């Protein structure tokens, strides 16, 4: 079986078993819909180490790896001899003709925006880091900036998806797109993602869990990271969806877009203040930045010489010459230095 | 028709002292009116204009009705202070006209930047520029009944560094105030048509009646001032457009001391 | 900063007298989720600290006598006494805790009674005074009723227990 | 005249969201700002956030990124957006006009404001 | 029951620091927020500050916010408030009261309030006290010629109560403060923190 929006229709539910990538398995672990089935060494063994760090999270394996998937430039040989080196060629191309991929899931675009250098989550010290969010960095900007001018000068479609994709280039309409080693069963030569400003394309590598094309993929995966665990990537994905709806569709900017999947990315915010952000970030872009560090402050505000007498009717205690003349001028006007009368 | 002269003249005096008088009561009367930093530029002027009907028009006036010059010993302090007057009136409406553009085109900076300080300091340096061009070269005869004959160099300087060059600055400064007028106008336009001239007339004419009064009244007068020495041009033109002149300083509180803040001042005093 | 007023500043009642004070506030103070008034009253004698008396401005809190009785809405309360005890002699503050925590200027209650005879005595300067030069003689009249009899003169507060002034004064 | 209708002020919990409008009724020059200021009792009024004709806008050093100024296209209508409000934030908020009809002078127009309280309570 | 107890007050000059420290006992001091307080004759009580239970949010006075810096140690069952550039209107009697938990359901404000400490601030040094005994039935005893104004009297080391007057003090035309305690019988001891002097009137 295989139900539509999968990732979506587990969460309400929690079948026996899941086949999807790990990126979902660790807010299904987070909150307990995932038995923590117990592996076996000689299971272990027959099997790579990256694919078990890779599904490893809070330091217990919770699935079995399967594959790896990497996302793959996919040309037609029909069409042209050499692939495109670099991203800015791709403009030109297409234009001489007359690339199309998905562009409604965030992960087909995701290596454009990452690529210079756009990250989430960085990992720093061997682990992430859930405050620090560089999706409205200058590399995100430029990789998004140039998705939405690329829709804009018509050789793209706004509306187009992976079916309308995948059927267009059965047909020998397109000349490339992206995609990874799913699309090889319905369909040339795959390679390297090109590259953006000298950057190279850093794709999401995908491992599933409970040859020249394999060489390519490899490349384009040792070239990207392997998705994190952390809860919050589900969240954040949907952010970056809206993102690419607001981007594609143009329905509004760059900037408001990147403010946009920021605000949403914040789990501790709650939803009136999210909202609250949104209009302030619609009515008002020329303060955004402002906005946003003030949404991060509010982010960590709702996270989860003595002298001693002795006279015969004065005695007790009070508070060398320079003191010691101060105490004499006192018990003159009373009527460890010690005195008695 | 001398005796009518003199009634005309002396309904001028005094209406210039009562609107001088009635300026300065209504912003030293009230607290609201003196927060505003721009009114002190306007004090200035009231000041500058007070003086105008006090230490120089009457003393014309009367020389005229007599046909003569009987102050002894008065020409060269009378014309000192005559000229000090028209150059800090003059430099009071350039100053008040800067002030309103880089209040119109930049509030926020405007806001924060100009403080009573400030003003006090500009008024000061105009004064201080008005007695140096009037008393310094009177009192040290450079600018040679009384007629006080002036040299064609001093004239042509004073003209140019009191009327020429505030009014390029003025007329610059309405330039670019009315086409930020303009651009704000055509974006509020073009965004009701699209939701489906006048104001752009009452800008205009509100600009003149700003610019134009001062501008017929003080141009003349400096332009014989400056042909005369060079030369030709009679007197009695020369003095109808001096008076001319002056009746701008009468004239100025009416448009620059009129506002509905000014309004509601004079009706709650009288 | 909601501020808050005290009409009475001070005023002196007789014991078991019926006393009223009212006290004024600058903006609503009403809680939309409970429906409740957040006001409290406290009571501060001399030389303690404040104690807590009615809070929500309708309740009465534990160990407070009966007598307080504590009424109002919008920004007008009122603390009502119908038997002031001579050991009530203290000083009331009204006090909101919904928006930032302010107090008022508070109202000085004191307790009128009889006219009671002073006792007067008299103490001239000691010879430890006189040894550094002060010859002050200091004058005192116990159990004053009212509180007036190179010279100052200090007061004691009117006591709690026989409601009665005591006056010194010295050179 | 010009009429100025205020709305949106009432009681809000700490850190909550709050959303003024005020509309402008009446004839209003095209340069012209629109700002909101706020009154607390005993202390002076001070200036919370203004925005011209011309789109740009300005805030204080206190509301800077918590609060939001903005107005309508045609409808000359102000939207303040207060996020984070803090216990300090409690003020009568008055919304100033200040038209430039006359290029000499400005004139100010106001509203009376509207009472705004930030509450303090500890639930759960 | 609760108990609260402040110290650190005293005598210090405007402009210095002073760390003043509370200890609470009798409850979970870690679950409850505090608050410090402020009273003065010229203007009466007024809330200074305010720390919450985990110390996530502070709250400060719209006159003293910047200046001040309060705190907590749950370990030690301690609070602590460091004020700093002291002013002239920063002298009064400081009190630590408890905020009992979530007064937005229940609505029970602060109820239980410390002995509290006096801290004065002036640019004079410190003077310790006179006493001169008084006798004649009753006895008194002048303390005069002390700057600071904590100062307490006990006759006969408290062994009565009845019949005690401590007059309150006043402003001496050197600068200086004096009072009287008489007793009417049918020696007594003075403490003075400030100075710390514990001396014997006869
Ligand atoms: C016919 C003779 N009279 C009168 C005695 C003048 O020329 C006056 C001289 C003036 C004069 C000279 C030089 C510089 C100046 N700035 C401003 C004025 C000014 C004013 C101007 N007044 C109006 C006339
Ligand atoms: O919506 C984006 C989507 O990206 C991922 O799923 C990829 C996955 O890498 C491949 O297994 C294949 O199915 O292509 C998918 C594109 O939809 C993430 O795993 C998922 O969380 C995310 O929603």
């Amino acid at each position: 079986e295989h139900p539509d929006k999968l990732e979506e229709k587990f969460p309400q539910v929690a079948p026996d078993i899941i086949f999807w990538a790990h990126d979902r398995f660790g807010g299904y672990a987070q909150s307990g819909l995932l038995a923590e089935i117990t592996p076996d060494k000689a299971f272990q063994d027959k099997l790579y180490p990256f694919t078990w760090d890779a599904v490893r999270y809070n330091g217990k394996l919770i699935a079995y790896p399967i594959a790896v998937e990497a996302l793959s430039l996919i040309y037609n040989k029909d069409l042209l001899p050499n692939p495109p080196k670099t991203w800015e060629e791709i403009p030109a191309l297409d234009k001489e003709l007359k690339l199309m991929f998905n562009l409604q899931e965030p992960y087909f675009t995701w290596p454009l925006i990452a690529a210079d250098g756009g990250y989430a989550f960085k990992y720093e010290n061997g682990k992430y880091d859930i405050k620090d969010v560089g999706v409205d960095n200058a590399g995100a900007k430029a990789g998004l900036t140039f998705l939405v001018d690329l829709i804009k000068n018509k050789h793209m479609n706004a509306d187009t998806d992976y079916s309308i994709a995948e059927a267009a280039f059965n047909k020998g309409e397109t000349a490339m797109t992206i995609n990874g080693p799913w699309a090889w069963s319905n369909i040339y030569g795959v390679t390297v993602l090109p590259t953006f400003k000298g950057q190279p394309s850093k794709p999401f590598v995908g491992v599933l869990s409970a040859d020249p094309r394999i060489a390519a993929t490899m490349e384009n995966a040792q070239k990207g990271e392997i998705m994190p665990n952390i809860p919050q990537m589900s969240a954040f994905w949907y952010a970056v969806r809206t993102a690419v709806i607001n981007a594609a569709s143009g329905r509004q900017t760059v900037d408001q877009a990147l403010a946009f999947a920021q605000i949403l990315i914040m789990p501790n915010l709650t939803e009136e203040q999210r909202n609250g952000f949104i209009q302030s970030l619609k009515d008002d872009p020329s303060v955004s930045k402002e906005i946003l560090a003030e949404a991060k402050k509010l982010n960590e505000h709702q996270a989860p010489y003595k002298l001693v007498i002795n006279g015969k009717t004065l005695k007790g205690e009070t508070t060398a010459e320079t003191a010691e003349k101060a105490f004499k001028q006192y018990a003159n006007d009373n009527g460890t230095f010690t005195v008695t009368e | 028709v001398r005796i009518l002269t003199a009634c005309f003249l002396s309904l001028l005096i005094l209406s210039t002292l009562l609107g001088n008088t009635l300026v300065c009561a209504a912003v030293i009367r009230f607290r609201h009116l003196r927060s505003k930093v721009t009114n002190f530029f306007v004090i200035s002027l009231a000041v500058s204009d007070l003086l105008v009907a006090v230490l120089v028009m009457p003393w014309k006036a009367v020389a005229e009705i007599a046909g003569f010059w009987p102050f002894g010993s008065f020409c060269n302090i009378w014309v000192a202070f005559d000229i000090m007057c028209s150059t800090a009136s003059i430099w009071n409406l350039c100053v008040i006209s800067v002030d309103r553009y880089w209040a119109i085109s930049s509030p926020f900076r405007y806001e924060r930047k100009m403080t009573p300080k400030a003003a006090f300091i500009l008024i000061s340096v105009a004064w201080t520029l008005s007695v140096l061009i009037s008393f310094i070269p009177v009192q040290l005869s450079w600018h040679k009944n009384c007629d006080s004959s002036l040299s064609r160099t001093y004239a042509i300087s004073s003209s140019v560094i009191s009327f020429y060059i505030p009014v390029a600055i003025m007329i610059v400064t309405y330039t670019r105030i009315y086409r930020i007028a303009q651009k704000q106008i055509r974006r509020i336009a073009a965004l009701e048509r699209a939701a489906v001239f006048k104001r752009e007339t009452k800008v205009l004419k509100t600009l003149s009646v700003i610019m134009g009064v001062f501008v017929c009244c003080w141009l003349p007068f400096f332009i014989l001032n400056c042909i005369l020495p060079f030369c030709c041009i009679d007197s009695n033109t020369f003095d109808v457009f001096v008076w001319f002149g002056w009746a701008n300083s009468a004239l100025n509180p009416i448009i620059y001391a009129f506002n509905a803040d000014f309004r509601k001042a004079f009706s709650t005093l009288l | 900063n909601i501020m808050l007023t005290q009409s009475p500043s001070s005023l002196a009642v007789s014991a078991g007298e019926r006393v009223t004070m009212s006290c004024k506030s600058t903006q609503s103070i009403l809680y939309n989720s409970n429906q409740k008034t957040y006001l409290a009253w406290y009571q501060q004698k001399p030389g303690q600290s404040p104690k807590l008396l009615i809070y929500w401005a309708s309740t009465r809190a534990s160990g407070v006598p009966d007598r307080f009785t504590g009424s109002g809405s919008g920004t007008d309360f009122t603390l009502t006494i119908n038997s002031v005890q001579p050991e009530d002699l203290a000083v009331y503050y009204c006090h909101q805790y919904l928006s930032a925590w302010t107090f008022g200027g508070g109202t000085k209650l004191e307790i009128k009674r009889t006219v009671a005879a002073p006792s007067v005595f008299i103490f001239p300067p000691s010879d430890e005074q006189l040894k550094s030069g002060t010859a002050s003689v200091v004058c005192l009249l116990n159990n004053f009723y009212p509180r007036e009899a190179n010279s100052q003169e200090s007061v004691t507060e009117q006591d709690s227990k026989d409601s009665t002034y005591s006056l010194s004064s010295t050179l | 005249q010009v009429q100025l209708q205020e709305s949106g002020g009432g009681l809000v919990q700490a850190g909550g969201s709050l959303r003024l409008s005020c509309a402008a009724s009446g004839s209003i020059f095209a340069l012209n700002i629109m700002g909101w200021y706020r009154q607390a009792p005993g202390k002076q009024r001070e200036l919370v956030a203004a925005i011209h004709s011309g789109g740009t806008t300005n805030y204080a050093n206190s509301v800077k990124g918590r609060f939001t100024i903005s107005r309508d296209n045609a409808a000359n209508t102000v939207y303040l957006q207060m996020n984070s409000l803090k216990p300090e934030d409690t003020a009568v908020y008055y919304c100033n006009v200040k038209d430039f009809g006359a290029i000499v002078a400005d004139r100010d127009y106001w509203g009376q404001g509207t009472q705004v309280t930030v509450s303090s309570l500890e639930h759960h | 029951d609760v108990q609260l107890v402040e110290s650190g007050g005293g005598l210090v000059q405007p402009g210095k620091s002073l760390r003043l420290s509370c200890a609470a006992s009798g409850f979970t001091f870690s679950n409850f927020g505090m608050h410090w307080v402020r009273q003065a004759p010229e203007m009466g009580l007024e809330w200074v500050a305010y720390i919450s239970s985990g110390s996530t949010t502070k709250y400060y006075g719209d006159t003293v916010k910047g200046r001040f810096t309060i705190s907590r140690d749950n370990p030690k069952n301690t609070l602590y408030l460091q004020m700093n550039s002291l002013r002239s209107e920063d002298t009064a009697m400081y009190y630590c009261a408890r905020r009992p938990l979530y007064d937005g359901d229940y609505g029970y404000p602060m109820d239980y309030w410390g002995q509290g400490t006096s801290v004065t601030v002036s640019s004079a040094s410190t003077k310790g006290p006179s006493v001169f005994p008084l006798a004649p039935a009753a006895l008194g005893c002048l303390v005069k010629d002390y700057f600071p104004e904590p100062v307490t009297v006990s006759w006969n080391s408290g062994a009565l109560t009845s019949g005690v007057h401590t007059f309150p003090a006043v402003l001496q035309s050197s600068g200086l403060y004096s009072l009287s305690s008489v007793v009417t019988v049918p020696i007594c001891n003075v403490n003075h923190k400030p100075s710390n002097t514990k001396v014997d009137k006869k």
